[PDB]
């Protein structure tokens, strides 16, 4: 009837969105509960990688002629990286992972380091390709999974990028997985790596490492939310007797590429959830929304439909008897 | 709202319904709006605690009405 | 209708019983109505009942009322036509209405039957001063944890039970012991399955319900609620699956 | 309407020959009369026309038939009224026309002209055994497709193009390039477009819906597909507007 | 209504007065034409008024007119009923009136007071010739932002803010700033509620207008120009409010 007809169309329309945001959202659910799975498998590896890595620096007094991703004697070239998820719509994901990553980098050009930039969402390259004004390069991406393939391509090549001192002070902004409802995107040193296994911060809440943090997602009185796992794993120092069958040099140049390709795949799993978590608490929101909206549209639709009949009516009726 | 205003209170109550429906604007703007991730301003802390506070005061039981002295 | 009620209203100013009175579908008969009216030639209303649409339907419904002989108490089916509560007919009939218990599909098709929907069904007389304050303490807090497991319903298909917190899973799981003690096996099932069926008075339920989610039975088994009478009743199926436990 | 139909039934009763018959605004035979029926004491019926726009409308559309001396083919432009598609001016014209085709003013609106509805324009001669078995799986599979653009309509409007489906939106590009290549450059309306009027026939558009649809042809762009006459056409134009776009 | 106007109309015909009538809720007059013509015995019209709708509310309206003798400066707070504009009574007021401001119910349920509608309250008066070159350019331009933020209104509809990239969360951020400045503690709404009245000049409006539309003051949250005179005082108000914290 063309007045009706659209709101029934917009009604329906209203109603099939509500329907697809619900699915969205227990998709994303689901999606950062497999990525938390995943979290939770990855945890041996690196609990194992944090007390062994305790274990050489207790043998060796962090005495070391090696390590050259551990040459901290200069702030000469930063190269920032953002992990950043790829996908639509993602709340409010994007903007402020390069709201951070626009705010460190003039800081960087403050200092005049010729920071260069590497890109690990395709959402965050299809940003960066557009200005390059930030001198950026060698984007890569990794999506709804970070394999351990593609996070050893982003070891090797952040490794062969620090194997030239042409980049110093490899620091990241990965997005870690505070809340539910926000994630801030936290700014973390990555390769001069401190050898002692501490990788700290942006100077202020720096972390020691075997301290860990593991994200649990338990329902509070009725609702979905993330709980952090402060989980201290504990040491065995050494092994009674302790043989190496290499040099305290080698071991150590072999063991930090390994504890890095386990810390970048750290940095792209709870950056996966927490965006994926971004865009459930948009789903959430929007179809809670949709609801208020359908709720409201059938108010008016309704109020339509009883005006319409109600004029048709009173039309038949009066024109009835024409006296 | 009512058009006769504040004109028809009381001497006593003008005061303090005047601070208590400002509180209730201030209340119900930072509940029905942001603050749910912690925030900038932090609410529960400043303004939100009470304003659950009073609102959940505003209930009466049914059919028990309160004396003048006792609702100021 | 009103046949009906002059039917029930000799029951009740004579024999001075609790009387009931099923009329099926009110909108029906305003329908009636607006046939009639719009044959009499009256000038039809608002959407196009009847413009003695509250006058007639109140006499309808007016009689219907507790006299000092004995209640007329009646149980109305209501069509609403496209599903609004706004136009006049289903609201000038939600104007009489004192309880209204919606029978669900999706409750049906599980077999919880009666399928009444224990969340959306809503009477005026559910508050303290009419029940009794222990009833509406029980009943606000049965209704607040369906709520809970009708929002953890969307979580339990990703998590788990066992993967959410223990402190809402004892929600959860009186929620579905709730749910279970819901359904009553009736005096007319017989005839379709041949359970014996057991009629429930108000302090039983009270009580059970009061055990149920107080938590005293968080160890019993959630079939074991289901398709049973008291809780004493519910208590003797679990003790029976545990007897037959052991074979 | 009576005086075109007069002249036809004698082209068919005397001469025997199939005359094609062409009424526009069919809608105006059922509007002038409800302007005299409303005068001429009839009373009103839905929303204003005549109480007899059934038997009128019939009493016209009716001797409109192939009667075993000559086939009367007509085409009635019927109007629907600002878009009442609902309106019984159309309501009762519907039942009686074989191959309606109706014209939507929200296709017209994006410029793709003609503006029929690939949805609603619907024929009773679209049944395999009568158009031919490819004919049929092409029209349904275009159609399908264009109910699914549609009903992914809304999911494009709020939640980014990009969100939907990475096949979906395979299926969504097809049902662009589609709903594009469904235009024609009439020779009529070479006034309005610019570009000169091109005439298909009904295999060459067949074999161009076929390999658009078939996604084997989905790589050009979709200026290339609207507004033009044929498939080999828009592979032409193809060419043209990508060198005018570098260049 | 008519008793109204000749009364104005000797002091406008004859003594030669600027007079001002504020004839009040003149829908009420449509309403009451509505009940006689019903009782009358003359024909029903549409929706349920009188058929001279359009011809007593002409007489009316069209006996107001600035003669070359006095001008008439008339106010009529003519009445929606149900809040649709399309409805007949208001409709044929809409044609005979030139300054006519809506004031929507939405603003008022927002608390913006007062709630005259940005987007519909519109003027024949609103010319480059009559008013100035700047004063319509500021008006287009804040037409136009209240007009982006309806149309995305549907997007800041089910979807978040944060959708939005950030020129349109930049207008919609002005668009917030202009649609709250447009309230005002009035100074005869004293009883009610809000501070005293703030007398608002064009030559002071205008310029916290400028300073607005120019992003000047976009450190100031959203709760400083809300029931605000002058923009001066805004920021005045939003110092304080910093201070209070």
């Amino acid at each position: 009837c063309a007045n009706l007809r659209e709101l029934r169309d917009r009604i329906g329309s209203v109603k099939n969105t509500q329907k697809i945001t619900e699915a969205m959202k227990l998709v994303a659910a689901a999606k950062v509960r497999r990525a938390q799975e995943a979290v939770v498998n990855g945890r041996p590896f690196s609990e194992t990688l944090v007390e062994v890595l305790y274990n050489m620096n207790e043998q060796l007094q962090t005495e070391d002629v090696d390590v050259p991703l551990t040459k901290i004697r200069t702030v000469k070239k930063v190269a920032l990286m953002v992990v950043t998820g790829d996908r639509g719509l993602c709340g409010g994901f994007n903007n402020m992972l390069l709201k951070k990553a626009e705010s460190r980098i003039a800081e960087l050009k403050k200092l005049g380091v010729d920071y260069t930039i590497i890109s690990i969402g395709k959402k965050g390259n299809t940003y960066f390709i557009r200005r390059p004004e930030i001198p950026v390069d060698r984007y890569f991406d990794g999506t709804n999974l970070p394999t351990a393939k593609e996070a050893q391509a982003i070891a090797d090549d952040v490794f062969s990028l620090f194997v030239s001192e042409e980049v110093d002070k490899v620091e990241m902004l990965y997005t870690k997985f505070v809340s539910l409802v926000k994630s801030d995107p936290v700014i973390h040193t990555l390769l001069p790596l401190s050898p002692k296994g501490e990788i700290c911060d942006i100077n202020g809440k720096c972390v020691d490492a075997a301290e860990d943090e593991l994200f649990r997602l338990t329902t509070k009185e009725g609702k979905l939310t993330v709980e952090r796992d402060m989980i201290k794993t504990e040491t065995p120092a050494f092994s009674p007797i302790l043989e190496f069958e290499q040099d305290p040099a080698q071991i150590l140049d072999a063991l930090l590429p390994l504890y890095l390709n386990s810390q970048i795949l750290r940095a792209l799993q709870e950056s996966l959830a927490s965006e994926l978590a971004a865009r459930m608490t948009a789903m959430s929101n929007a179809t809670d929304n949709a609801n208020e909206l359908k709720k409201t549209l059938s108010i008016n639709y309704n109020r339509a439909r009883q005006a319409k009949i109600t004029g048709e009516i009173l039309e038949i009726v009066a024109g009835a008897n024409a006296c | 709202v009512s058009r006769v205003g504040s004109a028809a209170q009381i001497k006593a109550m003008k005061k303090v319904a005047g601070k208590l429906k400002l509180e209730l604007a201030q209340f119900a703007e930072l509940e029905a709006f942001a603050q749910f991730a912690s925030d900038l301003d932090k609410a529960t802390q400043n303004q939100l605690a009470r304003g659950q506070r009073l609102r959940e005061l505003l209930k009466q039981p049914q059919s028990a009405p309160l004396t003048v002295e006792e609702q100021v | 209708g009103l046949t009906a009620l002059t039917m029930a209203e000799y029951f009740r100013d004579v024999n001075e019983q609790d009387v009931l009175l099923f009329i099926d579908n009110i909108f029906r008969f305003v329908q009636a109505g607006s046939e009639v009216s719009a044959l009499l030639g009256r000038m039809p209303s608002a959407v196009g009942y009847q413009p003695t649409l509250s006058t007639e339907m109140g006499s309808l419904q007016e009689r219907i009322t507790s006299t000092k002989e004995g209640s007329i108490t009646s149980i109305q089916a209501v069509y609403v036509p496209a599903d609004d509560l706004t136009d006049p007919a289903p609201a000038t009939t939600f104007a009489h209405l004192d309880a209204t218990t919606v029978l669900s599909r999706g409750l049906a098709a599980k077999g919880i039957y009666p399928a009444v929907d224990p969340l959306d069904s809503t009477s005026t007389m559910l508050q303290p001063r009419i029940v009794g304050e222990e009833h509406y303490e029980i009943a606000q807090r049965v209704k607040e944890t369906l709520q809970r497991y009708k929002e953890l319903q969307d979580i339990i298909a990703i998590l788990g039970l066992d993967e959410l917190s223990e402190e809402d899973r004892l929600t959860v799981a009186r929620a579905r012991k709730i749910e279970r003690f819901l359904s009553q096996p009736f005096f007319v099932a017989e005839v379709f399955t041949g359970s014996p069926g057991k009629y429930v008075g108000l302090a039983e339920t009270i009580r059970g319900f009061q055990l149920i989610l107080s938590g005293e039975l968080d160890s019993l088994p959630e079939q074991a609620f289901y398709l049973v009478g008291n809780i004493d009743e519910a208590t003797a199926k679990a003790m029976n699956l545990e007897m037959e436990s052991k074979l």
